[PDB]
């Protein structure tokens, strides 16, 4: 008879409802994702909108319940991402204006088409395209077209169309009583109401910048290294004493320096550590990728895979009369139902991915239980950092010593695990930076900290300042750098790759303390080992109803976000960092351009 | 020897749903429990009081096979001194229950591609239910101060949702026939057994 009740019969009503609902548009769109048919595209948007028309009339049912007397804390946790309206605060004509804008910001990423006018006889897709000519490409003014021309007809249309993203994504949360659109990203880390384990969104930037500050040196080790391991390469486009030109870090916007692994090794005498012409060798298929994947996951102590998980799924790419969308996503379709969906091959990086792809169903297979609008992640960035770290516990070479990959008699000197480590370091820590100048661009283009005439000087000032790039052509205002990427122009989160960096060593430092390992963080190894397994159960199982803070206490220790695991991961890599870069200048100047002719 | 109509709660074609569980009063005939829980075909056969290795001994007069059809997970809630969904609002068990459930998995004959809608069972109550009592009711729920007139609206929820049966679930989520076998003692000659 009290809100509390009324609240209690109403999502008890949602939660069976919207497994229905759930499943019957996950289906559809797992039957996308493996028949690409004509007649089977309007299936997924036939169940898409009736769970979307769904959503719209349970929010405006769930906003006649107030939040101000409802005190048990798991409904009111349920309800808040319930009575947020979302993208539907607008007018009609207006809210209808942002929805035909999405639409053609996604679609002129994906199919944009730049040549060059030198040679348009014949031109250019991105993929297989500009991204292999970030790859095996060595030449300067072969990659300045390629990174130039991709800002200069993709930015190009997208300066004057986002302009009006950023005073219309303004009024959908200006609406909801927030400061910005930056708060609106910021909110999924919010946590109010529990004692002693607040966290504010004005917070999360202070937080950021204190664990920036201290992966500073580490990152600038690293750039005075790629730096002094790019001299040769390149032997007069590189200035000693200033930062990096953008076109030369291996991807397409300077994400990711996986790419520049081949330049910059630091032992090329030594083999690296791989198993792609030992599992050809021993007849492994598509099956027993996933079927060792499993015994890494009940030898934690973490539950089996289900029945339907081997017979429903897909693993082979279905031959070529039909295709199929295979980059690696994890599909939980609900009701019981965890499938998962990629081409996997006989490669290393395809069978370490299968570690943590699995990952994402045993985070996903623990919060079962609980109801339907907390079974998601702590926070955005808390799924994918719980699957990083199985596999990046499968990777070590004690792990692969046991399944019989590597090899009986295997060796491993100090000059071994360097040429690891950098290739750890070269795909989590110079995205560190990457990820966090971007974010902090965009807080500060939603908050009117920077006008019209100031929108791309206060970039690239961010980008030789923080991360240590310049861009190689001096830009006007009439290009928007940011906005060629894939995560800027689909309107996702970015925060949550930086935020899933300092928890998937943060959680590797509190398992391999409770799985007893004696050395340092790199060569552990969570198997064999169920004392990780019930400190690991005890955060998986909670999903969103306990707070993220509460869900750090429980595995680490610690109820804030720490950076010092992080730089205890790469402590023989700090440390022989700086074994080298006596002859070399750290850090970097705000001086130095290529244009500067 | 006259064998008891236990081809007609097992082997049958459809169950009903655990809002309207049938009870069938088998009596007047032998009983052979043993076969059921022998050639196993059937799985979980949990008893209190009695066990099957004391059924076929001592016998009863009016034995109660309840049959319904619940989910995975709520075969633990047919159980004495249960609390839940099922346990709470469609079926519950007294705490001197004295017979045993009997719940196969039935994925192959009674879940349909692409939704089966015909099994009901109830989500709200406006109290528990007393110990072997069924509801056949559509009246809506008052959860609120507002006396509403039949209408399903605003507070005012329709009791009965539907299972949702879909070949592809998890063992979390199948189709699970449940009967169980409700005996008790009178001042009648006990018939069934053998």
């Amino acid at each position: 008879s009290t809100i509390e009740e009324q609240a209690k019969t109403f999502l008890d009503k949602f939660n069976h409802e919207a497994e229905d609902l759930f499943y019957q548009s996950s289906l559809a769109s797992w039957n996308y994702n493996t028949n690409i048919t004509e007649e089977n595209v309007q299936n997924m948007n036939n169940a898409g909108d009736k769970w979307s028309a769904f959503l719209k009339e349970q929010s405006t049912l769930a906003q006649m319940y107030p939040l101000q007397e409802i005190q048990n804390l798991t409904v009111k946790l349920q309800l808040q991402a319930l009575q947020q309206n979302g993208s539907s605060v607008l007018s009609e004509d207006k809210s209808k204006r942002l929805n035909t804008i999405l639409n053609t910001m996604s679609t002129i990423y994906s199919t944009g088409k730049v040549c060059n006018p030198d040679n348009p006889q014949e031109c250019l897709l991105l993929e297989p395209g500009l991204n292999e000519i970030m790859a095996n490409s060595l030449d300067y003014n072969e990659r300045l077209w390629a990174w130039e021309s991709w800002r200069s007809e993709v930015g190009k249309q997208l300066r004057p169309l986002y302009e009006e993203y950023v005073v219309l994504k303004n009024e959908m949360a200006r609406a909801n009583h927030y400061e910005d659109y930056g708060d609106y990203w910021r909110g999924d880390y919010e946590v109010n109401g529990v004692d002693g384990y607040d966290y504010s969104r004005g917070q999360l930037i202070e937080d950021v910048e204190h664990t920036f500050e201290e992966i500073k040196p580490l990152y600038e080790h690293l750039h005075a290294y790629v730096r002094a391991k790019l001299m040769n390469a390149y032997p007069s486009y590189i200035s000693p004493i200033g930062c990096l030109p953008a076109h030369l870090l291996g991807d397409m916007w300077g994400r990711f320096w996986t790419n520049l692994y081949s330049l910059t090794v630091p032992f090329g005498q030594k083999p690296n550590i791989d198993v792609t012409d030992a599992m050809v060798d021993q007849a492994w298929d598509a099956q027993r990728i996933f079927k060792e994947a499993e015994k890494f996951f009940v030898s934690v102590g973490l539950p089996n895979m289900t029945q339907g998980f081997w017979e429903n799924s897909m693993l082979t790419d279905p031959g070529n009369v039909q295709k199929a969308v295979c980059h690696p996503t994890a599909w939980d379709l609900g009701k019981g139902d965890f499938r998962i969906l990629m081409c996997t091959k006989v490669t290393m990086d395809d069978f370490l991915t299968a570690h943590h792809e699995m990952g994402h169903i045993q985070y996903d297979m623990a919060y079962a239980a609980q109801p339907f609008l907390l079974r998601n992640g702590a926070n955005e960035g808390f799924h994918e950092a719980v699957g990083e770290i199985m596999s990046l516990s499968a990777a070590t070479p004690k792990h692969l010593k046991s399944i019989g990959l590597l090899s009986p008699d295997f060796q491993e000197d100090n000059e071994t695990e360097i040429n690891f480590l950098l290739k750890q370091a070269l795909t989590i820590v110079g995205t560190l930076p990457f990820t966090y100048m971007l974010e902090k661009w965009r807080w500060m283009v939603f908050k009117g900290e920077i006008p019209k005439d100031q929108w791309m000087k206060k970039w690239w000032e961010m980008k030789r300042e923080i991360v240590g790039v310049v861009e190689p052509v001096p830009h006007d205002e009439t290009y928007c750098d940011p906005a060629s990427l894939f995560h800027v122009s689909n309107d996702y989160s970015f925060i949550r790759y930086y935020t899933r960096t300092l928890y998937q060593f943060q959680f590797q430092e509190a398992l391999c303390q409770a799985a007893k390992h004696e050395g340092p963080l790199h060569k552990c190894d969570i198997s064999n080992s169920t004392e990780a397994g019930q400190k690991l159960f005890n955060m998986l199982r909670l999903g969103k109803s306990e707070p993220w803070t509460l869900a750090l206490e429980n595995v680490v220790g610690a109820k804030n976000m720490n950076v010092r695991p992080l730089l205890n991961y790469f402590e023989p890599l700090f440390t022989w960092l700086k074994d080298q870069n006596k002859n070399s200048f750290v850090g970097w100047s705000t001086d130095w351009s290529p244009y500067a002719d | 020897t006259n064998l008891c109509p236990f081809d007609e709660v097992f082997n049958a074609t459809r169950f009903a749903s655990v809002y309207a569980w049938n009870r069938k009063r088998i009596s007047n005939c032998v009983a052979d429990y043993s076969v059921l829980y022998n050639l196993a075909p059937f799985f979980t056969f949990k008893c209190y009081g009695v066990s099957p290795t004391k059924l076929n001994d001592l016998c009863f007069t009016n034995v109660y096979a309840d049959s319904f059809v619940i989910r995975g997970d709520e075969v633990r809630q047919i159980a004495p001194g249960q609390t839940g969904n099922i346990a709470d609002y469609n079926y519950k068990l007294p705490d001197d229950f004295t017979g045993c459930v009997i719940a196969w998995n039935s994925n192959k004959l009674d879940s349909k591609v692409s939704g089966n809608y015909n099994y009901l069972y109830r989500l709200f109550r406006k109290s528990n239910l007393k110990p072997f009592e069924r509801d056949i009711s559509t009246e809506i729920y008052q959860a609120g101060n507002k006396p509403c007139n039949g209408v399903a609206g605003f507070n005012c929820y329709f009791p009965l949702r539907s299972y949702s049966f879909r070949p592809t679930y998890g063992v979390g989520h199948q189709p699970y026939r449940v009967v169980v076998l409700s005996f008790e003692l009178l001042h009648a000659p006990a018939t069934v057994c053998g």
